[PDB]
């Protein structure tokens, strides 16, 4: 599949420090099947979001259902079968950093997972168990979908 | 025979004679890039064909910007 | 100052290379034989960068020490940086 | 192990490119140090 | 730092056994906990870095730690975990007394 | 007016080799004037580009290998950042850490320390611009810029 | 003492080609079209018309330098599509909408003139 | 079999050589072959190389499997199932040397080859690159002559690139 | 800092101390030094000949 994460969020606040940049708003998120923690920055003049809104999040490392990998370069005029078809707002990004709670003797029990989509930060903070698949200087897919 | 640049292990700036010389020496299947008397497009190959047997090919330079230098085909 | 130890440093400095490169090239240009494959070369100072890198300069750089002696150190004994 | 032995080789390598070279004309290269910032500053 | 914290961060624990699993590979571990050799090599390597800080203290009275130096070692060690792809979440295979010699 | 001078400024004095000076160990030369203003608006975190205007850019990078990256955001609409431009400029895979002149002080203390909410620190890993607004302090010719850890 | 003639940035120099083609090799099925004695107005709109085209993986063009007179085009197509075609394609488009707009605008101001 | 084959160019000129390519591969170190010459080594027309590679496995587990690579000097004497095999060639500039191989085109031009296996340059860093090879679609690695340390990270960055391309084109193969 | 008193406490640590300091207007050193209560590790002058 090539799915490292899943869950449905709701938007619980959006620049709560008051907005930062015109074009970019950053979205304060939980999600509740998992109870995972997420701040998101969003390209809001092409995908507006508002508050109470909810949406499916996919983190991918491949957009190919078939598993296969990308080279990382633009390639337009491919028309294989692509999970993008399904989502609204899709992001392509690196993971540059994971924390943990772990101590010198304990593994962690709660993982961070901070994410660069071209400048456009996201922080994916949770249970250790469900960020098993990021590594940092990996790629991934950011899919959204708005559900109402 | 006229002099030439070429950085190459078996090529030698010397006469016909002089090749031989040096080449009953050597082992069979040993080669000497020589100068060609033919004039400044040619280049005189030499290798030992067996003891005491020597073979000389004419090579054509095509494509060069000095007399001196390795044609670009041969 | 016998060169069985030489104590000066091993590499060559950029005033060594700098003026390496320029007397060689004065010399490519009034036609001396040269020790590498042209191919294609006709820039003096280009022929002298590539003797340079092949380590066929024929030079040798005479360092003198303050005591009054020197050391001899062949161009392609030395380590070249830039 | 790997990172740690080409760490030690491009430690040295950094260093012995940053030993001073002989025939550096280091007086005069001192005396324009010190002299440009004297004309960066004022009198009073 | 003080007393306390240079000897926290800077001397090697050879006696945790599970702190060392978390950063040493389990060969590496078992070497490390049973040698007695390398034991001492690296109580040298620490008395050797307490000495040098009392050098250091007597160089710069003050407590300004920033000098100029020619390589800079904290970048070359961030190259390194980027050219060989460190994942810092794992043990690792590099021995202890390795860094020492 | 000889091939001996000719090498001597070749080999010793051409700009190049002056980038970094040994009166203060730093680089002389920075981005300055129209290049300055212009890339810290550029490395905004909300500038984004279209297919046709990244094609252009990309004509004026002389060291481009030819390979058009993956945009930062491929729906609705593809759209690269000025962030993934200036990566493809900077050279080779260095690193470097520096903070923009707005980065306000308590924020390396508090949550946020690693995802700015003012994009205000400055991070090029291995050779790309991951986040950071850039400016004098990242591009001048103060000691540990980026042009300094290039040269 | 310095100035160029006026002339000199429309007018090829004795020997000098107007267009020039080279392969672009870092890349496959890219080349370079390189035009003298032109600039922006002829460099937008083949650029231009060369993005509408879905084979086209890569369009741009640039002056090299204000002060000279010269345009690189520089185009990549898919492996099953030539740069060559999609240049020639793109001139016989933008060609023909000129045209189209040339007739057009005949017919306007005539009505505009009768009322 | 299923073992890959690398193909290293004939002439002595070139920095990779049968003896010097097994030293280069298997330890990713530079050994320059007049070092082997003095040495003495014995050039052998078929090598083989054993690389120590972790496996990428559920749960986080790593086995070190030693998958062997082999090695060809000379390429014209292969079966065409090993043709179809190879999966890798070292080009050492001229383009004499590929003339005599299948899947070549009729002008001469090995793009084709070049297209199917991926083909690699090994050079010093400061010698001019050859325009031939860079006409061509092969990657270069830069090997400095005085510095030893920087062999390790380009020949992992040959193995690397190997390796990623493969798995994408030929996954029957033991990669 | 630059003029306060700076020590290393029995934990190990660089601490400043304020304390008093007198600035002059000329300069008597070998006097200055010898005075009681006055440090004569640490009084100094700007005047080089001196």
């Amino acid at each position: 599949a090539g799915i490292l994460f899943e869950d449905i969020f709701d938007v619980k606040d959006i620049d709560p420090e008051g907005k930062k940049f015109d074009r970019v708003s950053r979205l304060h998120c939980e999600s509740e099947s998992f109870k995972m923690d997420l701040i998101l920055d969003v390209n809001i003049q092409i995908y507006p979001v508002d508050l109470g809104d909810k949406f499916r999040l996919v983190i991918a490392s491949t957009l190919y259902e078939d598993g296969t990998l990308d080279d990382g370069e633009y390639n337009p005029t491919d028309d294989r079968p692509s999970r993008a078809d399904q989502f609204e707002y899709v992001m392509y990004g690196k993971v540059y950093r994971i924390e943990g709670d772990e101590t010198s003797t304990e593994a962690a029990t709660r993982l961070s997972a901070y994410v660069s989509y071209g400048g456009l930060l996201m922080r994916l903070q949770g249970d250790a168990n469900n960020l098993h698949g990021f590594e940092v200087d990996s790629r991934v897919y950011l899919l959204m979908k708005k559900l109402a | 025979y006229i002099k030439r640049v070429i950085a190459h292990p078996s090529f030698h700036n010397i006469n016909f004679k002089q090749a031989e010389k040096m080449m009953e020496t050597m082992d069979q299947g040993d080669v000497i890039i020589r100068p060609s008397s033919k004039g400044e497009n040619h280049l005189t190959v030499t290798w030992k064909v067996s003891d005491g047997i020597y073979q000389h090919v004419d090579v054509r330079e095509e494509g060069k910007e000095n007399a001196f230098s390795l044609g670009a085909t041969l | 100052q016998a060169n069985q130890k030489r104590i000066t440093t091993p590499y060559m400095t950029k005033y060594e290379r700098a003026r390496v490169l320029g007397t060689r090239a004065l010399q490519i240009a009034m036609c001396a034989p040269v020790m590498v494959e042209l191919e294609g070369e006709t820039d003096p100072l280009l022929i002298a960068m590539k003797e340079l890198k092949a380590r066929k300069i024929p030079i040798i750089i005479r360092r003198y020490l303050p005591d009054g002696s020197y050391e001899d150190w062949g161009v392609d004994e030395l380590i070249i940086s830039d | 192990g790997e990172a740690f032995d080409w760490l030690l080789g491009e430690i040295e390598s950094k260093f012995n490119q940053a030993i001073a070279h002989p025939g550096e004309m280091v007086g005069a290269l001192a005396a324009q140090s010190l002299g440009e910032p004297a004309t960066q500053m004022t009198l009073n | 730092p003080s007393n306390k914290a240079f000897e926290k961060k800077f001397r090697f624990d050879y006696t945790n056994e599970r702190a060392l699993r978390r950063t040493l590979q389990e060969d590496l571990v078992k070497d490390v906990l049973s040698n007695a050799h390398i034991q001492n090599e690296l109580e040298r390597e620490f008395e050797r870095m307490r000495e040098d800080r009392e050098v250091l203290r007597v160089i710069f009275p003050t407590g300004d730690s920033k000098v100029v130096l020619p390589c800079n070692l904290l970048r070359m060690i961030w190259n390194a975990q980027k050219i060989f792809h460190i994942n810092p979440r794992l043990p690792s295979d590099l021995h202890p007394i390795k860094v020492v010699e | 007016q000889s091939l001996e001078t000719r090498a001597e400024i070749q080999e010793l004095a051409m700009v190049p080799r002056m980038i970094v000076t040994p009166q203060s160990n730093r680089p002389v030369m920075g981005i300055v004037q129209d290049t300055l203003t212009a890339v810290r608006k550029f490395t905004k975190r909300d500038v984004f580009l279209e297919r046709g205007e990244v094609m252009n850019l990309l004509m004026f990078l002389s060291t481009w290998d030819g390979k058009v990256p993956q945009p930062a955001i491929l729906k609705p609409r593809p759209l690269w950042t000025g962030k993934q431009i200036f990566s493809l400029i900077i050279p080779g895979h260095i690193n470097c850490i520096r903070t923009h002149s707005t980065h306000p002080d308590d924020e390396d203390s508090g949550p946020y320390k690693h995802i700015s909410p003012g994009d205000t620190k400055v991070v090029v890993e291995n050779g790309e611009l991951i986040m950071g607004i850039l400016c004098k302090k990242s591009l001048g010719t103060s000691a540990g810029s980026l042009v300094h850890i290039s040269y | 003492m310095n100035a160029p003639p006026a002339f000199e940035s429309f007018l090829l120099f004795e020997g000098e080609k107007k267009i020039t083609i080279n392969k672009d090799t870092k890349v496959p099925n890219a080349c370079l079209f390189t035009i003298n004695k032109e600039d922006h107005t002829l460099g937008n709109i083949i650029k231009s018309q060369l993005l509408k085209d879905p084979q086209v993986l890569f369009a741009g063009y640039k002056v090299p330098h204000p002060l000279e007179h010269k345009i690189i085009i520089r185009v990549q197509t898919t492996p099953d599509y030539s740069p060559q075609e999609a240049f020639t394609n793109a001139i016989t488009d933008l060609i023909s909408e000129l045209s189209l707009l040339e007739e057009r605008f005949r017919v306007a101001i005539k009505d505009k003139q009768e009322g | 079999s299923r073992t890959p084959i690398i193909i290293i160019p004939a002439a002595t000129t070139s920095l990779i050589t049968m003896l010097n390519a097994k030293d280069l591969l298997q330890d990713l170190k530079f050994v320059p072959s007049d070092e082997k010459k003095k040495q003495g080594c014995q050039r052998e027309n078929e090598t083989l190389i054993q690389r120590r590679k972790d496996q990428m496995q559920p749960g986080g587990t790593a086995i070190s499997v030693t998958v062997p690579y082999r090695v060809v000097d000379q390429p014209l004497k292969l079966m065409p199932q090993d043709w179809d095999r190879v999966v890798a060639v070292f080009v050492q500039g001229p383009a004499w040397q590929f003339k005599g191989w299948p899947w070549l085109l009729p002008d001469g031009s090995p793009v084709d080859i070049f297209a199917k296996i991926k083909a690699f340059h090994l050079k010093y860093d400061e010698v001019r690159l050859d325009p031939n090879v860079q006409k061509w679609d092969v990657t270069v690695l830069e090997l400095s002559y005085h510095k030893r340390h920087l062999d390790r990270p380009v020949f992992l960055r040959f193995w690397e690139t190997l390796d990623r391309y493969m798995v994408k084109h030929k996954s029957h193969l033991r990669f | 800092d630059n003029k306060k008193k700076i020590i290393i406490t029995e934990d190990g640590e660089f601490k400043a101390l304020q304390e008093w300091i007198l600035e002059t207007d000329g300069v008597s050193l070998m006097r200055v030094l010898s005075e009681k209560d006055v440090d004569p590790v640490r009084t100094t002058s700007n005047d080089i000949v001196e």
